[PDB]
């Protein structure tokens, strides 16, 4: 989908 | 003209395509479905009161997990020759992927049907899971039953879920998996047959990169995402063909190779089409592949549209349903998830 | 009609746009270029014998670093009103980005020229750097002088290069940078105003993801990559407008925001267009932005084509060159790096 | 060509 290493939920 | 499955109970032959070592095969090649004297019915859109919401395997509720596990147990308990049984459901993949059927209904009785390596990939597996999911729900009286999906596009969903592990007491377990990889837990969506040996966090980032590669970089239009045009009279497209669509050839293939046990003669179970269905995680991987079709459309990018070619729309397969009826289904009728009464729980 | 810079030596006003605290501003807003009695002449393609090879700022040779440092020293030592001087070169950015010029030559003397936040972004800065580089080389008698570039798309290139660090004894140093971020060293290409509290390796992956986003996911055609159409009669597009191109709005903006010193009234130097050019790293960040245009075309994906709209092709700006001559340059003439006689050292 | 975390 759109999970990236930039995201806090990562 | 469209690819059209025959009466699978009348014209069917043992699987003998795409299996490198047949004599040592650890699963059956006699994959033909049983004959119950049923007529083949035309598909009718379901009247489900509620949409079935497929749930990420790593974040199911207790009821979701227990229902799924119990349903697989019930499926494994059925008599072998029930078309809904564990082995019967596995055999479907074998028949459609390893040469069980011919194109006789199209006027090509000596050419096999193959549903892989072409634009048939996504809709065939969508329908296969549609009936599989309805079958499981029916075996435990859960009319709103939904499959899990292996959310390997999300970091915590990348390890193979604990629900599939343990040993033989777990209905969701399969001994025929790569033991080293099950130890590593985190699937490599970029797996090419060589272990990368990198930090877990790096593999996570690589997996995310791989999803963007399949859905955006390489899946730029219907031909490149869904795979090549495959019509009556065509011979089977070879594994590895450049015309294979981005997901099928990419992340999809990687998970099969990675889970499949390399100590087995055809890397059974997940490592070959003919045996992949004996691993419960097969269907749950494929539920996320199914979801990729949804996501790919939701990207709202140029070229991200469904196929309109009549020779795709009008292609059809035959499956047993939860009532042991035979049903003919068409590609055109699976493009809209609302009409099939399921979707996927998203963040 | 195309945006056309006026005679910048005759029609120019102090910068007064896009600077939130002008009474407290630490750099000048008197950004108009000097008058030296020159006539504006059209650009002619350069006759350089060799192509200037821009070098990654983290991998420069001794001669590359020393020459760059000496050229910046020479530029800093020039009288301010020399058009080649450190201050004059910074002021160019101010004049074109913060309202120094109008569209008077197009019949709109009441509307400022803005080169940011539209399709003018890439070619304006390409030309800006073109002359900047040639000026620097001329100051040290190096006819094949090339800028470094901040290769923040490559993990080892992501930390700000130590060549920029130290104290005022280093010509490449600027005290007006975010001290916390300089200490962190690794740029956050996804910086949005709050420090991520994440491991370096995760930031590396975040930066790689961001480059993928800007070049593939969001940069799917000329409008989305270069930015929105902007022609004579158009008012200035606002910072942050969604019509801004992927790189400009994305990685480009992030580096400015991240390097700019938040203790300064307008986050000078890199944190505002008007002051960004007083940081030597401004130009070196922009050299890699310039390279993104090259890379974007190299991807050879659908829609990755240059602009053919005459109102873009024929847009023009005016710059002083190394001879203190006034040159009018057109977007159409900068699309081919071979003809501008520079490129970038790649792997 | 740019760098990705899958690459050596
Ligand atoms: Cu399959
Ligand atoms: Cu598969
Ligand atoms: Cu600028
Ligand atoms: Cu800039």
């Amino acid at each position: 989908v759109f999970t990236t290493p930039c995201d806090p939920e990562y | 003209a469209p690819i059209t499955a025959p009466d699978i109970t009348s014209i069917c032959k043992d699987a003998s395509s795409g299996i490198g070592n047949q004599e040592g095969a650890i699963r059956t090649r006699k994959c033909c479905p049983p004959s119950l004297g049923k007529k083949i019915k035309d598909f009718q859109f379901p009247n489900d009161k509620k949409v079935r919401m497929r749930w990420p395997a790593h974040k199911g509720t207790k009821k979701q997990v227990d229902d799924y596990r119990r349903a697989i147990a019930a499926m494994r308990a059925l008599p072998d020759d029930d078309p809904r049984s564990f082995v019967s459901q596995a055999k479907i993949h074998c028949a459609y992927c390893n040469g069980g059927y011919t194109q006789v209904d199209s006027g090509f009785p000596d050419i096999d049907i193959q549903i892989h390596n072409s634009w048939l990939f996504f809709p065939f597996h969508r329908w296969y899971l549609y009936f599989y999911e309805r079958i499981l729900g029916s075996l435990i009286d859960e009319p709103n039953f939904a499959l899990p999906y292996w959310k390997w596009d999300e970091p915590k969903g990348m390890p193979i879920s604990n629900i599939f592990l343990g040993d033989a007491s777990n209905p969701l377990y399969d001994q025929y998996r790569d033991a080293n990889h099950i130890e590593d837990r985190i699937v490599d969506l970029d797996y090419d047959g060589k272990d990368k040996d990198i930090p877990d966090q790096q593999q996570v980032a690589c997996n995310l990169s791989t999803v963007y590669r399949d859905l955006v970089r390489n899946g730029v239009d219907p031909t490149s995402f869904f795979g090549g045009k495959y019509v009556a009279g065509d011979s089977p497209v070879a594994n590895g063909d450049p015309s294979v669509g981005s997901v099928e050839a990419g992340s999809h293939t990687a998970v099969h190779r990675w889970v499949g046990d390399p100590t087995q003669p055809n890397n059974e179970d997940m490592g070959n089409f003919y045996s992949a269905g004996y691993d419960p995680v097969f269907y749950i991987h494929h539920a996320n592949v199914d979801r990729m079709w949804k996501l790919w459309k939701e990207l709202r990018l140029p070229g991200h549209v469904d196929i309109t070619d009549p020779d795709w729309l009008n292609a059809s397969y035959v499956f047993y349903d939860e009532n042991k009826d035979l049903v003919r289904v068409y590609n055109k009728d699976c493009v809209n998830l609302d009409k099939l009464k399921y979707n996927f729980i998203e963040n």
